[PDB]
């Protein structure tokens, strides 16, 4: 068992599709979503390890009989977990979520294909669908549950790397399969970037087609082409964002508090006085937790005005007065 | 610091009736509360009133406890064969400084003074061939359980040299059991002949000594 | 409901560090108090501390010898004590209070021995009656560790048997006294044999008491 | 309820005042919707999860909820747009020796994010120690059985929740209300109504080109300008009628 070692290679312009199946006509709309950073560092590959998920991914691969027929998605890949198996054979793309126990070596063989030695288990299956020369890219992404797949097929003439060019990424799939995805793995008979929550300008032609798209978080002139709605920026001075410095670290500070405030002789007190006399007790120079009496669910009321329990843990008070 | 003291340090009732318990503080609990807790021999330690006024889960009503400042009170409403155990009084609160333990005060079954029967057993041969003389002096069934015991070897006094086992109170007459064991080398055993024990007893009107010779 | 560590033995003049685990978050708010008795004694409070603050407090006898910590990660109060004696072998009690709440907790209870160990068999020494009703026993001498199971014709003689309970002597080995009083007529007329069972040692001394 | 079973429906009419008419919900909340209105609507999906709780958890089933079974069983997002039914089950579900079939996960290394789903079996770790698949002092079992007995309380009698979410994406619709498709009518002011989206206009055909995963064409203020017929995939645009001044 060897593996290539990894190389780098520039994003370029790749890793633009429709973030909604509404048709938009020569208008820059702008959005806000898990996009394929502008002239980002993408790990290559030559024909396989598991790569994480983290917030989205950008495959990318340039193919001309279909070498790469699919993808494994999962956080384990064992059967201890939930995954995710995709295979486009021929004209068919079976997608299936199970729990498999993978093989260590998955093979697909061929031209007809007879040999397909994946996963040596598969339990408790939930879904189950059917439906060089090309560049294939591909976005993956798991949002609150539901997993996106958008695709674009491109003819190309090139093997050197990602072609300098624009395109759209119409979408094809969305699944509720809700899996906490942190892992996945191609899988041979490529190109792989991770996406960033950017915001972008997205320029709508006659026909509803994406043609170019600015990153406004890439460099100040992307910002200023976003701030003005527009791609050509005229000489001039623009405004376009604002700077603050962030906070370095975090500083709290209380006094020298040393004791504990004695709680227990208003709550767990023997007797309690008439409600016409009600007890009053003034509680000072003490320390009290707040989320434990919370925690303790025998309370059958317990209702703060001006207040929440919650963030009553972090809070500093002159005199509590306990009324009982 | 603060003192606990309990009284009395052993009472004697016998079931059915009312047993109480004053524990006394050297300060008043300004920001502090008691505790009664009763333990057995051979067993940890059990909570029974828990801030000096409210029985623990699983106390039967018969207990219950007052007071306030400087003293108070621990009250059982009827005394029962279970009900008879060492009691203490601790003194608690938020404050870790603020915990201290009273001395403790043991409940027994009530009976008659009963006059120790007291013996002596020479040590065995066979514990002398081991080179050490163990002397037995045996008070059975006496009570109440307070007794003292003073070895005399040739009539001289013998401290710190005995060890004493004292069992519980009997289940039938209601009497305790003591016994000392004076231990000494085989050498100085046959420096002495005379060696005997006496028992001062509630329940004997003057000490009563019990002796032998060495060799008889 | 708090978890201590197991009972521990230990030679004199060593340390023994007693741990005392607390479920839960429920470790900084509260307040840890280390409590010891000897056998036949009162309860000595020990020491106290809150983790939430970590100054630890102890009793001025304690002074020293005794240090008491607390770990969050593992929500645990340690108390270790050095330079341990054979009057140091006590058992000893972990006590949580709360902030809301005057029911202080207690540990299931950890036996601390400072002394001799070893597996000895009992010696059984036959204390005979002086020479209406006289008393004769048995001593059980030189033994470790407990416990030791007397009785008296093979468990046949119940009535007047009186088994003290074990005293440790200063050589770090038990001594205990299993006596019973019978008529004096029965003497010589009865032969009294006491049977003594040590399961650690697993010694079987079946001691024949004889007038002196 | 940590096993709260999901159906996915979908491909089918259904209708929403048979439930609402009948009384037997003990408890019948809808958010981001009205019954009144669900009737005449239609969804891309719609997924049913059904489940077994205490009446006293029937509060910690939504949005914007905490407690036990919130943080750790199910967890509603702060965007739901569904209805939340329940009804007593203490006649079904309450055995008088405890029913111990259902049960409630009570520790989670976090708060469950909402739509997750959790079954694991695995000893909880509330110490340092590692709990090697041992249970023990700070070994907590990650469930916990629910007494559900008749002679417990109605704050702890057994309660069937169910919660309907509905998913309205930008896809072909395929759950719809009891409501008929009555003939479209073009070159015309008229009160339209395309998968519930009401408005007013004059539906004219169109020489957009619509992709094919594409339902509804938006406009620079956010208003429905074009529209895919679902009988007949067609693009119709949408223009409001007329308007304008009248001077006198
Ligand atoms: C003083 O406080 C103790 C214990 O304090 C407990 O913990 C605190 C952090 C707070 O949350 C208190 O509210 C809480 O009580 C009280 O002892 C407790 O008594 C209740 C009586 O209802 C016990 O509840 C039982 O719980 C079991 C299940 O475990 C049920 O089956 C029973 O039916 C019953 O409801 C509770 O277990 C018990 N807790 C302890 C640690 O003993 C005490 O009553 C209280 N006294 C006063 C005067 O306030
Ligand atoms: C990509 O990262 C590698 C090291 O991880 C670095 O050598 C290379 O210059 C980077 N490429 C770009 C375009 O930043
Ligand atoms: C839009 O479609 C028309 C229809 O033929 C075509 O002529 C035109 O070139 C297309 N433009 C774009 C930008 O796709
Ligand atoms: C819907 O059904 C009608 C009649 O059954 C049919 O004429 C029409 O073609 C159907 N719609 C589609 C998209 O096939």
């Amino acid at each position: 068992r060897t593996q290539l070692p990894p190389a780098y290679t520039n994003s370029f312009t790749r890793g633009v599709y429709y973030p909604d199946k509404v048709f938009r006509s020569s208008v820059l709309h702008s959005t806000q979503d898990l996009f394929l950073p502008f002239f980002s560092n993408v790990t290559w590959f030559h024909a396989n390890p598991v790569l994480p998920f983290n917030d989205g991914v950008y495959f990318a691969s340039t193919e001309k009989s279909n070498i790469i027929r699919g993808w494994i998605f999962g956080t384990t890949l064992d059967s201890k977990t939930q995954s995710l198996l995709i295979v486009n054979n021929a004209t068919n793309v079976v997608i299936k979520v199970c729990e498999f126990q993978f093989c260590n070596d998955p093979f697909l063989g061929v031209w007809m294909e007879s040999e397909f030695r994946v996963y040596s288990s598969a339990n408790n299956c939930t879904f189950e669908y059917v439906s060089f020369k090309n560049l294939r890219e591909f976005v993956f992404k798991n949002i609150d549950g539901y997993f996106k797949i958008y695709s674009k097929h491109t003819p190309i003439n090139l093997v050197r790397g990602l072609p300098q060019g624009f395109s759209a990424l119409e979408p094809l799939v969305d699944l509720p399969i809700g899996i906490n995805i942190t892992r996945f793995q191609t899988l041979h008979i490529y190109y792989v970037g991770y996406l960033q929550p950017r915001t972008f300008l997205l320029k709508y032609n006659e026909n509803g087609t994406i043609t170019d798209a600015v990153d406004c978080a890439l460099d100040p002139l992307s910002e200023t082409k976003c701030t003005l709605k527009s791609f050509t920026v005229e000489k001039g001075i623009y405004q376009t964002s604002n700077f603050r410095v962030q906070p370095t670290e975090s500083i709290v500070r209380f006094p020298n508090i040393t004791n504990l405030c004695p709680f227990g002789e208003v709550f767990n007190a023997t007797r309690f006085a008439s409600v016409y006399a009600w007890n009053r007790k003034r509680i000072s120079n003490c320390v009290a937790d707040y989320s434990v009496l919370y925690n303790s669910a025998s309370f059958s009321t317990f209702k703060c005005y001006g207040v929440s329990p919650t963030k009553l843990n972090d809070l500093c008070f002159t005199n509590v007065y306990a009324d009982s | 610091d603060i003192v606990m003291t309990q009284s009395p340090g052993t009472l004697s009732l016998s079931p059915g009736e009312r047993a109480t318990l004053s524990c006394r503080a050297s300060q008043s609990f300004t920001s502090s509360y008691l505790a009664w807790y009763q333990q057995k021999p051979g067993q940890a330690p059990r909570l029974l009133i828990y801030g000096a006024s409210s029985r623990a889960t699983g106390i039967p009503d018969r207990f219950s406890g007052t007071g306030s400042g400087t003293d108070f009170t621990l009250t059982i409403s009827r005394l029962e064969p279970e009900d008879f155990a060492v009691y203490y009084c601790q003194q608690y609160g938020t404050s870790p400084r603020m915990y201290t333990f009273g001395q403790g005060t043991k409940v027994d079954i009530k009976r008659t003074v009963a006059a120790p029967s007291v013996f002596i057993f020479p040590p065995s041969d066979e514990q002398l061939k081991s080179g050490t003389a163990s002397v037995v002096c045996l008070l059975n069934n006496f009570y109440p359980r307070e007794a003292k015991v003073q070895w005399k070897v040739d009539n001289a006094l013998q401290s710190g040299n005995s060890q004493e086992s004292v069992t519980e109170q009997d289940s039938k007459d209601s009497t305790y059991s003591l016994s000392s064991t004076l231990t000494l080398s085989k050498a100085d055993y046959e420096k002495h002949k005379v060696y005997a024990c006496e028992v001062t007893h509630q329940g004997l009107s003057s000490p009563v000594t019990k002796s032998f010779n060495r060799g008889e | 409901q708090l978890v201590q560590s197991g009972a521990e033995v230990k030679k004199p003049g060593s340390s023994v560090k007693v741990s005392c685990k607390a479920s839960r978050g429920t470790f900084n708010t509260y307040v840890f108090t280390w409590v010891r008795q000897a056998p036949g004694q009162g309860l000595e409070w020990m020491g106290g501390i809150i983790p939430f603050f970590g100054t630890a407090d102890y009793a001025q006898k304690f002074q020293g010898r005794v240090t008491i910590t607390a770990d969050d990660s593992t929500s645990t109060a340690y108390m270790e004590l050095s330079s341990l004696r054979s009057e140091d072998t006590a058992v000893y009690y972990c006590s949580r209070l709360s902030q809301w709440d005057l029911l202080p907790m207690w540990g299931q209870g950890t036996l601390v021995t400072v002394s001799s160990a070893s597996t000895k068999g009992p010696s059984v020494f036959p204390l005979a009656p002086s020479s209406g009703t006289a008393a004769l026993g048995c001593l059980v001498k030189d033994y470790f560790p407990e416990p030791v199971t007397v009785s008296w014709n093979s468990g046949a003689l119940t009535s007047g048997v009186h088994t003290f309970p074990a005293v440790l002597q200063s050589s770090g080995l038990y001594s205990l006294s299993s006596v019973v009083t019978v008529p004096s007529s029965s003497l010589g007329t009865q032969t009294y044999i006491c049977n003594v069972n040590h399961k650690p040692s697993n010694t079987k001394v079946d001691k024949k008491v004889e007038p002196k | 309820v940590y096993a709260w079973n999901r159906k996915r429906i979908s491909n089918c009419v259904a209708d929403y005042s048979v439930l609402y008419n009948s009384a037997s919900f003990s408890t019948f909340k809808c958010y981001g919707v009205s019954p009144t209105k669900l009737n005449d609507l239609c969804f891309t999906n719609v997924y049913a999860d059904s489940f077994v709780i205490r009446g006293d958890e029937v509060r910690q089933i939504a949005p914007g909820q905490t407690g036990n079974i919130a943080d750790y069983n199910y967890k509603l997002p702060d965007d739901f747009t569904g209805c939340v039914i329940a009804w007593n089950s203490n006649n079904l579900d309450s055995k008088v020796g405890g029913n111990y079939n259902y049960l409630y996960r009570l520790f989670r290394k976090s708060n469950l994010k909402p739509f997750e789903r959790d079954i694991s079996t695995e000893i909880y770790q509330a110490g340092s120690t590692p709990c090697n698949g041992v249970k023990g002092f700070n070994c907590y079992f990650p469930l916990q059985s629910y007494g559900f007995q008749p002679t417990y309380g109605v704050g702890y009698q057994p309660y069937r929740v169910v919660v309907l979410s509905f998913e309205l994406l930008h896809a072909p619709a395929t759950v719809c209300g009891p409501k008929k498709s009555t003939n479209l009518v073009k070159n015309k002011c008229v009160n339209f109504n395309f998968n519930g989206l009401t408005g007013t206009g004059v539906l004219t055909e169109s020489n957009k080109k619509f992709l094919p995963f594409q339902q509804f064409g938006r406009d620079i203020a956010d208003t429905t300008d074009a529209v895919r017929d679902p009988q007949t995939l067609e693009i119709l645009d949408i223009t409001p009628c007329s308007f304008g001044g009248v001077s006198v």
